[PDB]
């Protein structure tokens, strides 16, 4: 379930380091280890994740209803040393 | 805004082919694009879906792993690379030009759609 | 998840099941015998320009349907359901349903 796109500088660039819903700590930050998701929206597990590349949640009116809010969990495709930011992208930031 | 597909025609199983579609009347480089497949009596399949930058390919569960989505926008073209074609992938191959669908993030339901090419295995 | 709908339909009333369908946005095309599939109805009751104020749509609980008002000859054509599966990334088309 995960989808490139490589904070909004349209360029994206949300790297790894050593609007915002929360973070993913871990190491490797792949199925080989143990990290750590925080999302708010809290819900806080440690798993074996296996992380995308761009994580995020992306955001999205549903039928363009104003009063109704929808998510897509682009987190990971299943279930510290590094740690990166988990941002709410409307479709429209991305976008010319 | 039409789209011509070509590059159809009668392989055995096992062999591959490539298929193309030319685009005009619109940006291409705009435009995510979709390829359906219809077999002889039968419904339409979708086969994959490419964004307009390229960067996100997906494909139907039947396809995963033979079939390559690409585009070209320089050349404002379309391309499908099938590998290991099998009889069950007879069927009409149409490109077509997606749109944003409203119940999804990056969802894409299907625009304009080209007359298709037959493909044979 | 797959789409359910009859074979054919003799106003012209073309049903599209699902599991809570009334959660995802509703297309319809219609492909004629030789043609291609063209775009008639787009999020559950929308229309592009080119198409006829007689096709029309709703979505509620776990069915979808077109509604076709004063139907036509030139109607005699294979109406597709789809959705978009944002859980698996795909397009979801019905078997179809073919007018007469
Ligand atoms: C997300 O991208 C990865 C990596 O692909 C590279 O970066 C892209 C932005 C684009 O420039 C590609 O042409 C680059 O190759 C995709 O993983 C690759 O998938 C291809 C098959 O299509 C495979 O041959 C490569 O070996 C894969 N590379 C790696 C590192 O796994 C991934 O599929 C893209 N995700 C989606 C949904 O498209
Ligand atoms: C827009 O949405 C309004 C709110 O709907 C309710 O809250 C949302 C977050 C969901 O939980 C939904 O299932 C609930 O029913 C509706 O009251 C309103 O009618 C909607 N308007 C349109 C045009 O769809």
């Amino acid at each position: 379930q995960c989808v490139n796109l490589t904070a909004i500088h349209k360029r994206f660039d949300n790297p790894v380091l050593p609007i915002i819903r929360g973070w993913i700590f871990g190491t490797t930050l792949d199925s080989k280890t143990q990290s750590l998701l925080i999302v708010n929206n809290v819900v806080i597990k440690v798993c074996e994740f296996q992380f995308c590349n761009d994580p995020f949640l992306g955001v999205y009116y549903h039928k363009n209803n104003k009063s109704w809010m929808e998510s897509e969990f682009r987190v990971y495709s299943s279930a510290i040393t590094r740690f990166q930011t988990l941002l709410a992208l409307h479709r429209s930031y991305l976008t010319p | 805004v039409q789209l011509v597909e070509s590059g159809g025609g009668v392989v055995q199983p096992g062999r591959s082919l490539r298929l193309s579609c030319a685009a005009s009347g619109f940006t291409f480089s705009n435009y995510g694009m979709h390829w359906v497949r219809q077999a002889p009596g039968k419904g339409l399949e979708w086969v994959a879906v490419i964004w307009y930058d390229g960067s996100n390919k997906f494909y139907a569960d039947s396809v995963k792993g033979r079939f390559t989505i690409s585009r070209d926008n320089s050349k404002n073209s379309l391309y499908l690379q099938m590998n290991s074609l099998r009889a069950e992938d007879t069927a009409v191959y149409f490109c077509a030009r997606a749109f944003p669908d409203s119940s999804s993030w990056s969802g894409f339901t299907i625009d304009y759609w080209g007359q298709g090419t037959l493909v044979t295995v | 998840y797959e789409l359910t709908q009859p074979p054919s339909v003799s106003t012209a009333r073309i049903t599209c099941g699902g599991n809570n369908i009334e959660r995802k946005s509703v297309h319809w095309c219609q492909q004629k015998p030789g043609q291609a599939p063209a775009l008639v109805v787009y999020d559950d009751s929308d229309r592009p320009s080119g198409i006829p104020e007689r096709f029309s749509g709703s979505n509620s609980g776990n069915t979808a349907t077109l509604t076709i008002s004063r139907v036509e000859a030139g109607d005699e054509a294979d109406y597709y359901c789809q959705v978009w599966d944002s859980g698996s990334d795909q397009v979801i088309f019905g078997g179809g349903t073919k007018l007469t």
